[PDB]
């Protein structure tokens, strides 16, 4: 079953993947995009997997990445990826604390290990 | 006022049982 | 016959033995064993 | 009569048996 | 002489009997859809089609009497939210009082044949035996069916001679009876087309038009005859009952799974719409197009129709409640009033907490409240001592959106906690549990119980299938086993099983 | 707080099962004893 | 009891079938006679 | 034994009684449609389940209007 | 009595262990090679006790999505 | 003869173990679902569905092992090894738990051909087919909880592993969530169960010990042969014995052996029955005035409100490790909990 | 035509040859071992 | 018309009356309370 | 508001008398089945 929690999961879990690599859109890693393929590919599937207007919305925005690079136009790719991130909301996970923290409580979370993998242990 | 109903149907089956055993057709070798 | 059926499901039911003794052991040696 | 269909239903399971057991055998060792 | 469970076979030898116990059963089963659907409509309110359909009322007759076109009763009230001066004979109340005469006349009917067993038609020519043809009997039979199919298909779902078929949109808004053009392509064989139904009923009564008139014309083989037994009637029984299972967990399947011949605004949503969110993501779609046309939040949520946040709950599920939970969804927690509103809970930082929904397997979840990457926030504890995100010290605050809640803040920490528990389940309504004396405990669907019986009759024909199944191929035997069986019961002297002809 | 027509689907579950499998019971005893021709019929 | 008995290379506890199965144990102890202990283990 | 009307206007549909064709008749035939039909009810379990997808179709909810 | 060579003929025939004492041990060692070379570990996709985690994630790898499992299970691995 | 029949004859020759026509469906699907046990047990892992650790080679008993259902990711697909989730690659269809799919899906049409072999058997060797209606009821039994019961739920997730443990917690998940004992229909089922197990300690301690002297040997094993026409045990005495010790005893002989049939069976299809209940979570979990007047009385406690205590229990703590793709994520003062403990 | 298309009819195909395969070695060896 | 060569004799016997009866008695004690809730 | 035990003391004063007299009535059908020997018995 398609549910909230499986898009949420995808969506925490290469959220991280897709948003990272802004440290490769700087130098122009043109490796370190071809490597996360797969990692458009799956937020895809998984962020909108019942809406398919949207993930083809986001398949066209996925292609527009990979076809920039194609050329090489590092102006149009950070042009293309700006745009990425500004219409999935795009969104790593951040550093949680004692107050606004608990990313996990089972250790089976996809965050346990994460930086915003904290519980309060009492 | 149903555990009128309770005790009729435990009761109940506790009559039927005592004719099942007193009562029985009672088999004959002949 | 020549090999009477008394050594045959013995030797058969020693290999039985040892190796079922052998799936206790590593039950307490190797994975599984914490 | 060496095939009639007994040697087939014994070895049918006799040899996944024995390859099997060859592996469980190994799963006895195998460490962290 | 006969024991109790035996005591109906009497009527297998007497074909002019089946036929008079077959009118009294059809005079029961339309006897009982002409009296429940009385009972129904005593019991129905028409007043609220939007926030108290026939499926909230537990009604299990009238949405299969609506689904094919009946809409209209005699007291005015239309169930599209129409109103009509004249409905004519085919209303609610029509269609239930023909059961009823149909329920009389079979009954007279059958006991003309009870009476009259000695028809002539049913004996045989050439003996003098009671006798039913069961190959040209099943070519009558398919030729008329399958002609009832296509005409059912062509005649009314496509709508040329009859009113249509209920068809409604995806979201279970808006829909009404109207004819369908049927969709021949692959789309047919999508179960939520409702061209794939008119499109299947004429090419499926097709082949029962032609099959019919191959078993019209073409007798048995020998080898079918005698290995399935075609001069006895109880073959036709276990082979019926396959039938008629087979068609049980294809209906009941898509009862539960859904489909374009059981929709929404009829039967209930699904189980699986709570599951995905599926009117989740149509209410906030339908609010982003309203935010992105330009509009405030407040008159963003205003616009979402009131029917379309019915459906995202809890208590308007078929898997929420239980089996001795006996009666319409409205004793479970109340005739539903109005929505309440949309609750936004908010931290001291302005974030937005959503209060995580209860899966429908559990009774009881706790009041989590997470943000949007799914980290709590906040929390109801259970031990109170030393918590760490307890709403009265993470201060959540609430801010309703639409509804005759319109736009009220709560910073009053009792008050969080108690929408905290409401928006867990479902979008909060008010209700109305005074009317019926309703519990504060929830209840199923029609959806519910049709998949329910069905797939527990299912299983119960399944072993009457074997029973007949059984009972045919050893027709010989059921009355012992005799002494001839002793030498074909061993192990060698007849290289094959059981033939006298080897050895 | 008790559920309602469970007072009903109870003793009239019981009663009219109950009262029907007593006459297939009492129907052989008649039907035994008019077999054999005795003080009764 | 077979708990934490499955551990890979790092050390870290793989859990098995049987951990939900005591994990089934751990909800039904903590709601026992819940209020008859006063004390940490159930010994009594 | 009664002869009605309606009872000698459907006498000749109960006339064969056992009139049986002389071995294996369509029987190949009714295989090969029977093979058919199998096949056809595993497409629809399949397109059903969406374990077997088709362009432009869907398992979904749509408007028919 | 159905016409088959009995069971304790053949479990006592000297040319029965002729056979088996070479193909019994051929696939009981098969047995052994086949996992002490750890071939199942890349035909059935079990994860090594190396395995189960790797450097970039430490957290469970569950699959997410019905048809892209292919490109999910891929990801999980890789690391 | 025709070819059909000379095809007929050599798979019902009568030799050791018996092909028949049944035999056709039973021996490949019963030894792939027993072959696809074995394998998925001693290799494929749970890993990447539940998270688990299930095989003989990655740290399993026989006692924790097994072969466990798919994600709740994929629905309720067939996991064909040509499936659009798989696209063959094997290693691929392991990992997503194709193997369980496999061993109920021909362990459906296994038991179908072991129970149409129990009809083919019965009719050449020329007997009545009771015990193809007696094994209807395993039928039942299977059918209604590795299909019926998770094809009403959310996935084929929560049917229950091939596995010894794996089983165990499917008793203690339909205990928490569904309160499965209090099911009157569970109840006719245990009755059956061990009123079928009591069934077959009465007849076989009755008929050893109403024997008749038919030797010297101390041993009376040896004083049977089974071509005899006489009884080995006398039904006159052993109806003597119940009907003076219990009040209450079988006559017939024929009644009897149907009653040790009917006892497990019905127990088995009644229990099948309310199954298919909570596939649709159709379910007798409270009584609703019980219920209420707890909630009106905090003085008034009985085993059964003891009961939903422990329910939630199971409910709020396995469901963090229990459905690990719905990321509950529970706060410890959110977890219901007693006194110390 | 979809892929997804492409593998079931491999599958319909493949079915119909270990069908195909076992039928026909029922047959050979049913002559041979005639009774 | 006519009298049937069909019809015949049902039965039932004592003990088939007592089992009979407690069937219906103790699926009453089962099924009872969960009717009343 | 209707009284309570009236759809008790309706429907067991109906079918408690009414199945009463039903079965003296299949009495007799029985005993005048079993006094005249025909295929009943
Ligand atoms: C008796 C003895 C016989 C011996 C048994 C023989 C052994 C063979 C095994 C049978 C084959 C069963 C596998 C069929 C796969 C299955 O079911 O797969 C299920 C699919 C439907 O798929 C499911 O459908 C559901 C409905 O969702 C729908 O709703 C959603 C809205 O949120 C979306 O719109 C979604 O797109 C839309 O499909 C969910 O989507 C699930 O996730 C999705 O997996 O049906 C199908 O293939 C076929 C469904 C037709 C119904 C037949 C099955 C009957 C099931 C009865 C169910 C009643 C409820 C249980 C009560 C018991
Ligand atoms: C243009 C032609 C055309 C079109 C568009 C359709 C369209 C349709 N047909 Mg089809 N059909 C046609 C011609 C056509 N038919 C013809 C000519 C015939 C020959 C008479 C049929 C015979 C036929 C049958 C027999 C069935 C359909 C069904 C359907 C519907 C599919 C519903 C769905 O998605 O799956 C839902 C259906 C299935 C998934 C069927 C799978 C079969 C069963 C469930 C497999 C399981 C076996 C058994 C039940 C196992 C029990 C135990 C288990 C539950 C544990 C759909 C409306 C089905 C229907 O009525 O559905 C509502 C159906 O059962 N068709
Ligand atoms: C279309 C369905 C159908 C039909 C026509 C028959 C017809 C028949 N069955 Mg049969 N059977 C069926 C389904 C069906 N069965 C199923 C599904 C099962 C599995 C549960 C059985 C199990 C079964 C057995 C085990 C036996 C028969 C027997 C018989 C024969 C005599 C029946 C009799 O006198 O009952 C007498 C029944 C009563 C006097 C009352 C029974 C009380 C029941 C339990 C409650 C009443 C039901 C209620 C009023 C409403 C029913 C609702 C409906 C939706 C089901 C007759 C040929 C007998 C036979 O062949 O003779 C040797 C026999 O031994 N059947
Ligand atoms: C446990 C299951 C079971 C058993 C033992 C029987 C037993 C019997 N059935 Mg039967 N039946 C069953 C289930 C079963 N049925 C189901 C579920 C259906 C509905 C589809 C039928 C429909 C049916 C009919 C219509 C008839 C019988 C008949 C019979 C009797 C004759 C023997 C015969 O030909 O069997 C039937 C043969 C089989 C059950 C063989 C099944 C093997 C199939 C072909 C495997 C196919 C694989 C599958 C398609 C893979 C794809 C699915 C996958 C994608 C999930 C016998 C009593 C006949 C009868 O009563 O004679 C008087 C008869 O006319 N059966
Ligand atoms: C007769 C025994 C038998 C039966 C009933 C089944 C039944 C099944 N197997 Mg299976 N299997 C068998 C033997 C059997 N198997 C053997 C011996 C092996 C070892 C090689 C396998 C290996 C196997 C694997 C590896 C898998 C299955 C799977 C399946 C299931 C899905 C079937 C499906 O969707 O395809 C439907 C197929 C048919 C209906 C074929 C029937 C024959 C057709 C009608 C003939 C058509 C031929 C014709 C030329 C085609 C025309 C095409 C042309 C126009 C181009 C089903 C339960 C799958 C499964 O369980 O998934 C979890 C799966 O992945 N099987
Ligand atoms: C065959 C005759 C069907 C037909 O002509 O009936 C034509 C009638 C038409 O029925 C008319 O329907 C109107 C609304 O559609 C009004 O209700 C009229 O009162 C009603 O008589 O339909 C049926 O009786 C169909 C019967 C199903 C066959
Ligand atoms: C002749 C008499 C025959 C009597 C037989 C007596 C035995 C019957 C007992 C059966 C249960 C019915 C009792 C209802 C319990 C009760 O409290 O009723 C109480 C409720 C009364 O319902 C009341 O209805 C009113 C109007 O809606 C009000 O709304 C009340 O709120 C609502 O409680 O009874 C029912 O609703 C009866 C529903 C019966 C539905 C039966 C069909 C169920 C389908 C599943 C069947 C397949 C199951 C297969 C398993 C095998
Ligand atoms: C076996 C079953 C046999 C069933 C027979 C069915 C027919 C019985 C119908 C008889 C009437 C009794 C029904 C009571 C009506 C009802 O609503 O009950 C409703 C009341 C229920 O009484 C309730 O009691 C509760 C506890 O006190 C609460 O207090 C309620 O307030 C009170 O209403 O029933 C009765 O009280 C029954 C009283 C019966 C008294 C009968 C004796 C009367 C003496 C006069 C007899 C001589 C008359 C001669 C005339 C000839
Ligand atoms: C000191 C003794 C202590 C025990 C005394 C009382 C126990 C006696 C129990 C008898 C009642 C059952 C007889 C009914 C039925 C009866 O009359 O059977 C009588 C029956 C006799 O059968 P025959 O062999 O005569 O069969 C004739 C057949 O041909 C029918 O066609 O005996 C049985 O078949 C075995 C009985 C098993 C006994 C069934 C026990 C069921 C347990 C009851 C559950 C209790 C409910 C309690 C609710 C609170
Ligand atoms: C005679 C006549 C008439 C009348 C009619 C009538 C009046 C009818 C009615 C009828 C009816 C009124 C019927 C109904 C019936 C009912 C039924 C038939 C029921 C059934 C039941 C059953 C079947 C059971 C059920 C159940 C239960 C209870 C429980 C649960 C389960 C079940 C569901 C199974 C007229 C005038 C027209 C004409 C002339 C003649
Ligand atoms: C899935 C699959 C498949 C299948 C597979 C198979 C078929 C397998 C087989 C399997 C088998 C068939 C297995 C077997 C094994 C066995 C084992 C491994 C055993 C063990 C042993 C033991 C351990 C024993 C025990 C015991 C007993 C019993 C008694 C006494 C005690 C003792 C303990 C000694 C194929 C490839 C086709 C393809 C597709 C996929
Ligand atoms: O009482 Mn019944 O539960 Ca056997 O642990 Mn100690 O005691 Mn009480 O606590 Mn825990």
């Amino acid at each position: 079953s398609v549910s909230a929690a499986t898009i949420n999961r995808a969506r925490g879990l290469y959220g991280d993947r897709i948003a990272a690599l802004k440290d490769a859109v700087a130098a122009g890693d043109f490796k370190a995009i071809a490597e996360e393929k797969n990692a458009f590919i799956l937020f895809n599937s998984g962020a909108y997997p019942t809406n398919k207007a949207k993930k083809n919305a986001a398949i066209a925005q996925t292609n527009e990445i990979f076809k920039a690079i194609r050329s090489g136009d590092k102006a149009a790719v950070k042009s293309a990826y700006d745009a990425y991130m500004a219409a999935n909301d795009i969104r790593p996970l951040p550093e949680i604390n004692a107050n606004i923290g608990q990313g996990y409580s089972s250790d089976f979370d996809f965050r346990v290990r994460t930086k915003a993998g904290a519980i309060y242990v009492r | 006022m149903e555990a009128l109903v309770y005790t009729f149907l435990l009761i109940g089956t506790l009559m039927v049982i005592f004719f099942a055993v007193f009562f029985r057709e009672t088999p004959r070798i002949l | 016959g020549r090999v009477p059926l008394w050594l045959v499901g013995l030797v058969g039911g020693f290999a039985v033995i040892t190796i079922v003794s052998l799936f206790i052991y590593g039950s307490y040696s190797g994975l599984g064993s914490s | 009569p060496i095939f009639t269909f007994r040697w087939l239903a014994v070895h049918g399971l006799a040899i996944p048996t024995v390859f099997f057991l060859g592996g469980i055998t190994a799963m006895q060792f195998i460490q962290r | 002489a006969l024991p109790w469970y035996r005591v109906h076979t009497v009527v297998l030898n007497d074909p002019g009997r089946l036929i008079a116990v077959h009118l009294m059963h059809t005079a029961l089963v339309a006897g009982w859809a002409g009296s429940m659907a009385l009972y129904e409509l005593a019991v129905f309110d028409p007043s609220d089609p939007v926030l108290n359909p026939m499926w909230r009322q537990g009604m299990f007759v009238m949405p299969f009497m609506t689904r094919l076109g009946i809409t209209d009763s005699w007291g005015g009230w239309s169930i599209t939210g129409e109103s009509v001066s004249n409905p004519g004979i085919w209303s609610f109340e029509g269609v239930a009082l023909s059961h009823i005469i149909l329920s009389g006349m079979c009954f007279l009917a059958a006991i003309w044949h009870w009476v009259y067993w000695d028809l002539e038609l049913f004996r045989d020519p050439r003996t003098g035996e009671p006798a039913l043809d069961l190959p040209k009997i099943f070519g009558i039979h398919l030729f008329l069916s399958g002609l009832l199919c296509f005409g059912f298909g062509a005649f009314h779902v496509t709508g040329l001679f009859g009113p249509g078929i209920w068809v409604s949109d995806a979201y279970g808004i808006t829909g009404k009876v109207q004819p369908v053009a049927p969709a021949w392509g692959a789309d047919g064989f999508n179960p939520f087309n409702p061209g794939g139904i008119a499109a299947h009923h004429i090419a499926a009564g097709i082949f029962g038009i032609f099959a019919g008139i191959f078993h019209l014309t073409v007798r048995p083989p020998q080898r079918l005859y005698r290995a399935l037994r075609m001069g006895n009637i109880e073959t036709v029984l276990s082979s019926s009952i396959s039938a008629v299972f087979f068609a049980a967990f294809v209906t009941s399947g898509t009862m539960w799974y859904g489909a374009a011949a059981t929709p929404i605004e009829l039967f209930g949503p699904t189980r699986y719409q709570w599951d995905s969110g599926y009117f989740q993501q149509e209410i906030e779609r339908q609010v982003e197009t309203s935010v992105s046309e330009g509009l405030s939040e407040s008159q963003a949520w205003s616009r979402i129709p009131d029917k379309l946040a019915f459906y995202d709950y809890i208590g308007n599920n078929p898997a929420k409640g239980g089996l001795f939970r006996a009666g319409p969804m409205n004793k479970g927690d109340g005739i539903a009033e109005a929505w309440l509103g949309h609750p936004i809970f908010r931290d001291k930082e302005g974030r937005e907490l959503t209060v995580r929904r209860m899966p429908a397997f559990f009774e009881t979840f706790p009041v989590i409240l997470v943000d949007k990457d799914g980290i709590i926030r906040a929390d109801i504890p259970f031990r109170r001592a030393e918590s760490k995100y307890s709403i009265e010290q993470v201060g959540v605050t609430v801010d309703f959106y639409g509804g005759k809640l319109n736009g009220q803040t709560f910073k009053d920490a009792p008050t969080v906690k108690k929408f905290a528990r409401k928006a867990q389940l479902g979008e909060v309504f008010e209700f109305d549990r005074t009317s019926l004396e309703s519990d504060g405990v929830f209840r199923s669907s029609p959806r519910g119980w049709y998949t329910y019986g069905h797939a527990n009759f299912a299983l119960l024909f399944f072993f009457g299938h074997l029973w007949h199944g059984g009972r045919t191929i050893f027709r010989d035997v059921f009355t012992g086993i005799g002494a001839e069986v002793t030498e074909q019961v061993e192990f060698g002297a007849f290289q094959k099983l059981g033939d006298k002809s080897t050895k | 707080e008790v559920q309602f027509g469970a007072y009903l689907a109870v003793l009239l579950g019981t009663f009219l099962p109950a009262l029907f499998l007593v006459n297939l019971f009492i129907q052989t005893e008649a039907r035994k004893a008019g077999k054999a021709g005795g003080q009764d019929s | 009891n077979f708990n934490q008995s499955v551990v890979d290379s790092q050390g870290r506890v793989i859990n098995t079938w049987a951990d939900i199965l005591n994990r089934a144990n751990l909800g039904i102890e903590v709601m026992h006679e819940r209020n008859a202990h006063n004390f940490p283990l159930d010994l009594a | 034994a009664l002869r009605t009307r309606l009872g000698e206007i459907l006498r000749p549909l109960n006339a064969e009684y056992g009139k049986v064709a002389p071995g294996w008749g369509t029987t190949p035939i009714m295989g090969i449609v029977m093979l058919a039909f199998l096949i056809f009810l595993v497409i629809i379990l399949q397109i059903y389940n969406s374990s077997l997808i088709i362009e432009n179709v869907d398992v979904d909810w749509a408007n028919g209007i | 009595s159905t016409g088959e060579r009995p069971f304790s003929d053949i479990i006592t025939s000297v040319r029965y262990w002729i056979i088996h004492s070479i193909t019994i041990p051929s696939l009981f060692v098969s047995g052994w090679l086949f996992i002490s070379t750890g071939l199942a570990y890349d035909v059935f996709g079990t994860p090594r006790p190396n395995e189960y985690f790797t450097q970039d994630r430490q957290q469970v790898p569950l699959v997410n999505d019905r048809f892209s499992a292919k490109q999910e299970l891929e990801d999980l691995t890789k690391g | 003869r025709g070819l059909f029949d000379l095809v007929d004859d050599w798979l019902k020759k009568d030799r050791f173990v018996f092909v028949g026509w049944s035999g056709l469906l039973l021996f490949p699907t019963a030894y792939l679902a027993a072959g696809g046990w074995m394998t998925g047990t001693t290799f494929v892992t749970s890993w990447y569905t539940h998270g688990l650790a299930s095989s003989y080679l990655e740290g399993c008993n026989f006692l924790t092992a097994a072969v466990s259902t798919p994600a709740n990711s994929v629905g309720h697909s067939l996991l064909l090894l040509w499936g659009p989730e798989a696209q063959g690659d094997f290693t691929r269809w392991c990992q997503i738990g194709g193997l369980w799919t496999f061993v109920a899906l021909h362990g459906a049409f296994g038991l179908i051909g072991f129970c149409l072999r129990q009809f083919e058997i019965a009719r050449l060797v020329g007997i009545r087919p009771y015990n193809a209606i007696a094994f209807s009821g395993p039928i039942a039994v299977f059918v209604s909880v590795f299909l019926l019961y998770p094809l009403g739920q959310a996935s084929w997730f929560f049917a229950p592993s091939f596995g010894v443990a794996a089983i165990f917690r499917f008793l203690l998940f339909l205990q928490g969530f569904h309160n499965w004992t209090l099911n009157p229909f569970h109840m006719m089922g245990v009755a059956g169960i061990l009123g079928g197990a009591l069934l077959c300690a009465i007849h076989g301690a009755t008929v050893e010990n109403t024997l008749f002297e038919d030797g010297d040997a101390a041993n009376t094993f040896r004083a049977f042969t089974p071509t005899q026409s006489e009884e080995t045990y006398s039904m006159v005495t052993a109806n003597r014995f119940w009907s003076q010790i219990f009040g209450v005893a079988f006559s017939n002989k024929r009644w009897l052996h149907f009653f040790m049939l009917f006892v497990p069976v019905t127990g088995l299809w009644t229990s099948s029955i309310g199954i298919v209940g909570l596939a649709l979570n159709l379910r007798a979990y409270d009584f609703v005035s019980q219920e209420l007047r707890a909630a009106e009385d905090p003085e008034f406690e009985t085993f059964y409100t003891k009961n939903h205590l422990l329910d939630e229990g199971i409910r709020a703590w396995m469901a963090a490790q229990d459905q690990p793709h719905e990321n509950f994520v529970f706060p410890e003062e959110v977890l219901p909990r007693g006194n110390a403990l | 035509m979809t892929a997804s298309l492409s593998n079931f009819i491999a599958s319909l195909i493949a079915g119909g040859v270990v069908v195909g395969v076992i039928a026909i070695a029922l047959i050979v060896i049913s002559k041979s071992d005639r009774i | 018309t006519g009298p049937n060569p069909n019809k015949q004799a049902v039965e039932l016997n004592r003990t088939s009356l007592y089992w009979g009866l407690l069937l219906i008695f103790v699926l009453a004690v089962l099924f009872s309370s969960y009717f009343f809730n």
